[PDB]
């Protein structure tokens, strides 16, 4: 993702 | 006419093929392998990268990397080459001249819908493209128009209520474990065994350990102590290398996580107190008929006994006169793609497509706006 | 203008259709005076004229164009004295003929009057159906191009009869050492397989036979070839009220008892559920065992052997013994053939195949990815779908083996120069209730006059260019606007095989999608005011109501290849292998298959140049040689003939040449002005007759005159003969009356 | 009419008096007339009489002096060469066809008035020539 997780 | 091609990026497999079509005429794993090792031998033949069945061949000597990851795109280069290598060598067929379904996940970056139109419209310079939603092609694919879609792929679990064909967008539950999270879960947990497995190729021989011998438990402490007190529940599997490796209660305990996140320390519920969940925030009037047609989805779901510990755990849940009832059809592992399938045929649908016209008209903001 | 006392009108009646009505005070530019049959009283109310009627020298002649005055009543008017008077069957309209049961046999169609017609241009005789055999065995001469004749009408109408004629004057005048006997020895084998009984009549045939007929390089005849299209394969399964499937079932079952069919284990005719649905298992007055003789006979005259005869008669069987599998549901979502089932026993027993193979595949569908391969449990409803389109696949192989077998018999090895085409086709169809079988029949229909009107319109073209004349006076109806609601994107059609692959959908959800698609973005598709189950199409003929109701039932095949690589594995008996024997076609639904074999037909039939026969039935009561107003003005609507009649008496009907415009109106020419050519005496006088030239043209080799001209020129012409005829009987008369009156003098 | 003419139109009616009053039926006015030179038609007869009814027609009498001035308003070659050229070019006319029309057109004739006047005029194959006898049926 972009920020609650690593995608 | 020339037929759509109907194309799923999968987290872990790409299904693709054509429109009208029983089953899709292409799978492989969406992976792109590199070299990682000195080349001695002049004049072998050299190559940058292997994709797909390739790179399961050579795994061995190649770094393997998953360009989706949770269902997002992480780095555009590699899934453009899986994308080539879609189109020109496993199909077989040009992409200007057809019509191309994409899909995607629920409620996952707009960006990737953004970039995902760009690189169709300038790269492969496609006529016209859609995308659309995963757990509404499962009701295509299962011959229903009501339903609470439970689909669970490679990198991504979401719940989508739809009823009598209008989608409810305020109960769509999404939930971030999959195929992934349980391979690296069974990973931590074989290592209690004394088998490590480290490597991105030596990880995906722990995945096919995961498909051919886990299954669900009908009650997670009962087959505890029976495995704990019994050799019964014991099966054993030979590496590549013929190493015979032996796998005891551990089997059942990584798809349990599915029910029991706390397992990996995940916050939230498993995806049976999700699915109520996402129930429980349908107007009553439909809930009736969302605790029939609950739809499984995914190769997540293809477990043995997962269905019987659903309909369990959920009549746990749901008041006692209420019809639960679970759905899993054999092939659901494909029923994206099926309902993919019959989505592109429908000549109502025809209208739908955005055609390059469109694109070049707004820019490919477009997608959001001709879309879900 | 012209309405005076002792004039004629017609008048509408819903009794009969027009009424001749004496007009008794002339017209003043309000209200008309009028006299009647059965003593006179009329005031008859003009709405915001009547049709005005021919002169009886007219009324009768050999062509419908003839007439001055054209409308509905005065072509109802010529048929019905031609045909009550006269005792004259066939009438000319344009080019097309048209032709009349006379449902009593005749003298007319002796070998004497076939040499009769051989060689004569089609205007030197009266009409009959030799004339168009005649025309198109000329044409095929003066071209190497392909001739078809294309016989249409009602069922009942007699269009095979027709053709039966068409080809024996063929066969006599060019024909030599035979094709007769074979053709009309396959007759009672495509009438038994191919023809079944309709709510309106028994015997309607229910596909589009095409005979071509094949000549040599000196148009010997060599040979003959027999193709069928637009076969109706929902009957097989799925009947209204008192209709039936197709003969051969009943001739069937009316043979159970048969030694030779004993092993079969058939039944009374309603014992079966492709045969008890209609609930008239027996046509008054047809005995379909001796039927079933005949069939033999002939199936026996074009060499099927006796053991192939016994393989039509064990598949059929099986389709009938099919039909009574009985599926149990043990889910929503699974059902199961119940244990040791009788009918699937004795099916299995009859095919040769493992029962609990087909047991396990009637009940489960098959399917496979590239690695790897599954099997589902599938609903009853798509269990029964599946063996009904079982059963459709079945029959619709064996009628194309049983064509095949013909074929091969009416084929000859001579390489054929040319051939003339003869088709017997169902006409423009409509009930007091519609289905998606005459949806198919008058969607055929739509395309088969598109061609038509536009043989017409080239034709006309080029005989204006023949008389160098303006194409722009000439226009020609386009229903290219219907074609193209049925046919295409987002079409009637196309809506429909959407809805059958959509899951849940009905008759119901699709009526609405047509709505929504349709209801006011087209003109010619219209919602019945008080339903939402059917719909309206304008076509050419009429508005037809279709319902909605089992339509998608009749539009759905799909059939599970696991089942047909069961039946191919057949061991006992040669033929079910060699139906098989040579996919996207499985999937295909009965609407597009429909839609592609009605494409082979016009693909064979444009590269072809058409002559027409339009065929009308009387009566509906069987009654010999005698003639109701009512369906025949039905028929002459559904046959197009009215509008192409309207059309021309839009433009210029009547056309004379200079020769017999002379012989007609030498009394209207003076002595004085004739010239030593009659060709300006006419273009002179006619001047002199009729002041302004936009009511006539002249060509190189005719007059051509609008609409009324040659009553107008009857009428003064037959006024001045009276007015002659008073010059002379009054000179007499007066010689009379002097003679006597001077003997008395004297 | 001079006194000439009256004399001997008054006598030849005198001689048709078959009652003895002096007068002549109605009906018998169109055959004085046509004796006298005139050729009108039953149309112009009857209207000249005053389109009479069938009984006075066929019973009243009326002497010369009613009569004449219907003789006058009778009395007061082309069209005629015409009229019998329209059954012609050769200057002939069928007997048979000129016997059905006048015996079935316009103000039909008996078959006997129409033998006698054609009485030797036609040849073998059945042509009057016209011109002549016109010539003979107008003198
Ligand atoms: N028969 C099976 N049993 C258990 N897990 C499976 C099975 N088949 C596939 N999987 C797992 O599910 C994931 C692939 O599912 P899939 O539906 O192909 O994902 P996606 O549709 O996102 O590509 C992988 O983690 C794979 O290991
Ligand atoms: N020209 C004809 N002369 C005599 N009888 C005829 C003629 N045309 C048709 N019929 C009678 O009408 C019947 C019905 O017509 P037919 O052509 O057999 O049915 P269809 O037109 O449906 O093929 C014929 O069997 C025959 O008895
Ligand atoms: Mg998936
Ligand atoms: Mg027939």
């Amino acid at each position: 993702w972009x920020a609650x997780c690593p995608a | 006419e020339t037929t759509a091609l109907v194309c799923d990026n999968g987290s872990g497999l790409v299904k693709a093929g054509f429109a009208g079509d029983d089953a899709p005429r292409a799978v492989f794993p969406s992976i792109v392998g590199r070299p990682r090792h000195q080349g001695v031998m002049v004049g072998m033949g050299q190559k940058d990268s292997y994709v797909g069945d390739e790179a399961q061949s050579k795994r061995g000597i190649l770094t393997l990397k998953y360009p989706i990851e949770h269902g997002i795109i992480t780095n555009w280069d590699d899934m453009e080459k899986i994308w080539h290598h879609t189109f020109y060598n496993e199909l077989r067929v040009a992409p200007e001249e057809h019509p191309t379904l994409l899909t995607e996940a629920p409620l996952n970056p707009k960006a990737n819908r953004e970039k995902m139109t760009q690189i169709m419209f300038e790269t492969f310079n496609v006529p016209a493209m859609y995308v659309a939603i995963q757990a509404v092609l499962s009701l295509y694919a299962s011959g229903r128009t009501t339903g609470i879609v439970l689909d669970s792929g490679d990198g991504v679990t979401h719940n989508v209520p739809i009823y009598e064909g209008y989608a409810l967008p305020h109960a769509i539950m999404r939930l971030d474990l999959a195929g992934r999270d349980l391979t690296d879960y069974l990973m931590k947990i074989l290592t209690e065994r004394g088998y490590s497995f480290v490597t991105t190729a030596e990880r995906e021989i722990v995945r096919d350990i995961k498909e051919k011998l886990c299954y669900v438990a009908l009650d997670f402490e009962n087959e505890m102590a029976t495995a704990a007190s019994s050799s019964s529940l014991e099966k054993s599997y030979e590496l590549p290398d013929g190493q015979v490796i032996t796998i005891g209660n551990e089997r059942f305990r990584c798809p349990e996580t599915l029910f029991q996140p706390s397992f990996i320390g995940m916050e939230s519920a498993g995806i049976h107190e999700t699915t109520y969940n996402s129930i429980m925030k349908c107007d009553i009037d439909i809930r009736k008929d969302l605790y029939a047609n609950n739809v499984m989805s995914g190769g997540t779901t293809m477990y043995p006994g997962i269905a019987d510990r659903m309909q369990k755990e959920i009549t746990a849940l749901a008041p006692s006169t209420m019809k639960i009832k679970i759905i899993a059809p054999p092939e659901r592992k494909y029923s994206v793609w099926i309902g993919g399938s019959i989505l592109a045929s429908l000549s109502t649908f025809q209208q739908m497509w955005i055609t390059k016209q469109e694109y070049d008209e707004a820019g490919p903001s477009i997608v959001h706006r001709k879309c879900f | 203008e012209l309405y005076t006392k002792y004039a004629r009108v017609w008048i509408p009646d819903p009794e009969e259709v027009w009424k001749s009505a004496e007009l008794l005070k002339d017209y003043k530019p309000k209200v008309l005076q009028l006299r009647l049959e059965e003593g006179k009283d009329l005031e008859y109310c003009l709405d915001p004229l009547p049709p005005l009627r021919n002169p009886d020298i007219l009324v009768g002649e050999n062509d419908l164009t003839a007439l001055s005055y054209l409308h509905e009543p005065a072509v109802l008017h010529n048929l019905k004295v031609r045909f009550i008077d006269s005792k004259l069957i066939y009438t000319y309209c344009g080019i097309v003929l048209v032709a009349i049961n006379p449902y009593e046999q005749l003298p007319i169609y002796g070998e004497d009057i076939i040499n009769a017609y051989s060689g004569q241009n089609m205007g030197d005789m009266d009409p009959h159906i030799f004339a168009v055999a005649e025309e198109a065995y000329k044409q095929m001469a003066r071209d190497e191009r392909n001739q078809s004749i294309i016989v249409s009408g009602e069922s009942g109408a007699g269009k095979t009869v027709s053709a039966k004629y068409a080809m024996r004057y063929f066969a006599t005048v060019s024909g030599s050492a035979n094709v007769e006997e074979k053709v009309l020895a396959s007759n009672p084998i495509m009438e038994s397989i191919g023809n079944a009984k309709t709510t309106r009549n028994d015997n309607s045939s229910r596909f589009g036979k095409y005979i071509e007929i094949g000549f040599d390089k000196r148009y010997r005849i060599i040979g003959a070839n027999m193709r069928t299209y637009l076969l109706e394969k929902s009957r097989v399964v799925f009947q209204a009220e008192e209709e039936r499937n197709y003969h051969i079932f009943y001739q069937l079952c009316a043979s159970a008892a048969l030694p030779e069919f004993k092993t079969l284990r058939l039944g009374n005719a309603n014992y079966f559920h492709y045969t008890k649905q209609g609930g008239s298992p027996v046509i008054d007055g047809i005995d379909d065992a001796k039927e079933m003789v005949n069939t033999r006979q002939a199936c026996t005259l074009l060499g099927i052997s006796d053991s192939y005869q016994m393989g039509i008669f064990r598949i059929l069987a099986g389709i009938l013994h099919l039909g009574n599998v009985e599926f149990a549901s043990r889910d929503s979502d699974s059902c199961a053939i119940p244990p040791k089932h009788d009918p699937l026993t004795i099916f299995c027993d009859l095919m040769g195949v493992d029962y609990e193979e087909m047991a396990h595949w009637l009940c489960h569908r098959k399917l496979a990815t590239a690695t790897e391969t599954y099997i589902k449990p599938i609903s009853k409803l798509h269990a029964i779908n599946a063996r009904d389109a079982l059963a459709k696949h079945i029959y619709a192989n064996l009628f194309n083996w049983i064509v095949d077998h013909v074929n091969k018999a009416l084929h000859s090895t001579v390489k054929q120069h040319s051939f003339i085409g003869v088709l017997d086709i169902y006409g423009f169809e409509t009930f007091e209730i519609n289905s998606f079988e005459q949806f198919c029949i008058n969607y055929a229909n739509e395309k088969l006059q598109q061609q038509f009107n536009m043989h017409v319109f080239k034709l006309e073209q080029e005989e204006y260019m023949k008389e160098q004349i303006p194409w722009t006076l000439i226009d020609f109806y386009d229903n290219q606007p219907c074609i193209n609601l049925i046919e295409a994107k987002m079409g009637v059609l196309d809506l429909l095989d959407e809805e059958c692959k959509m899951p849940k959908g009905s008759d119901d959800t699709w009526a609405q999608k047509l709505y929504n698609t349709h209801l006011n973005k087209c003109a010619l598709f219209e919602k019945p005011r008080l339903s939402n189950k059917a719909f309206i199409i304008k076509h050419f003929a009429d508005k037809v109501e279709y319902q909605c109701e089992g339509f998608l039932e009749k539009n759905k095949d799909t059939v599970y290849e696991e089942q047909i690589k069961v039946l191919k594995s057949s061991k006992k008996f040669k033929l079910l292998p060699e139906l098989f024997q040579d996919s996207k076609e499985h999937k295909k639904t009965v609407g597009h298959q429909f839609r592609n074999s009605l494409h082979l037909l016009m693909e064979t039939l444009n590269a072809t140049t058409p002559h027409y026969v339009r065929c009308i039935k009387p009566n509906d009561f069987k009654f010999p040689f005698t003639f109701d107003e009512k369906r025949a003005v039905q028929q002459l609507r559904a046959c197009g003939v009215l509008e192409t009649i309207r059309i021309s008496a839009a433009g210029f009907p009547s056309r004379w040449t200079y020769q017999e415009f002379f012989s007609r109106y030498r009394v209207l020419m003076k002595q004085k002005d004739v010239l030593s050519d009659r060709k300006q005496t006419c273009k002179n006088v006619l001047e002199k007759l009729i002041l302004d030239k936009d009511k006539y043209q002249f060509g190189k080799t005719k007059i051509f005159f609008r609409a009324g001209q040659v009553a107008y020129l009857e009428k003064i012409r037959a006024d001045k003969l009276r007015a002659a005829c008073i010059r002379i009987q009054k000179t007499i008369r007066g010689w009379l009356m002097r003679k006597k009156y001077m003997r008395m003098r004297r | 009419f001079n006194k000439d003419q009256l004399e001997e139109f008054k006598e030849a009616f005198e001689l048709f008096d078959r009652v003895g009053d002096g007068k002549i039926l109605y009906s018998q006015c169109g055959d004085v007339m046509r004796a006298l030179g005139q050729n009108p038609t039953n149309a112009e007869v009857l209207k000249v009489l005053g389109n009479p009814k069938s009984d006075e027609l066929k019973s009243r009498r009326v002497d010369f002096e009613t009569f004449l001035p219907m003789l006058q308003a009778v009395a007061k070659y082309e069209d005629y060469l015409e009229g019998f050229r329209v059954f012609d070019g050769n200057g002939k006319v069928m007997g048979a066809e000129l016997r059905h029309v006048l015996t079935t057109l316009g103000e039909k004739m008996t078959e006997e008035e129409v033998e006698t006047v054609l009485a030797g005029h036609e040849d073998s194959n059945g042509c009057i020539n016209y011109e002549a006898f016109l010539k003979h049926i107008l003198s």
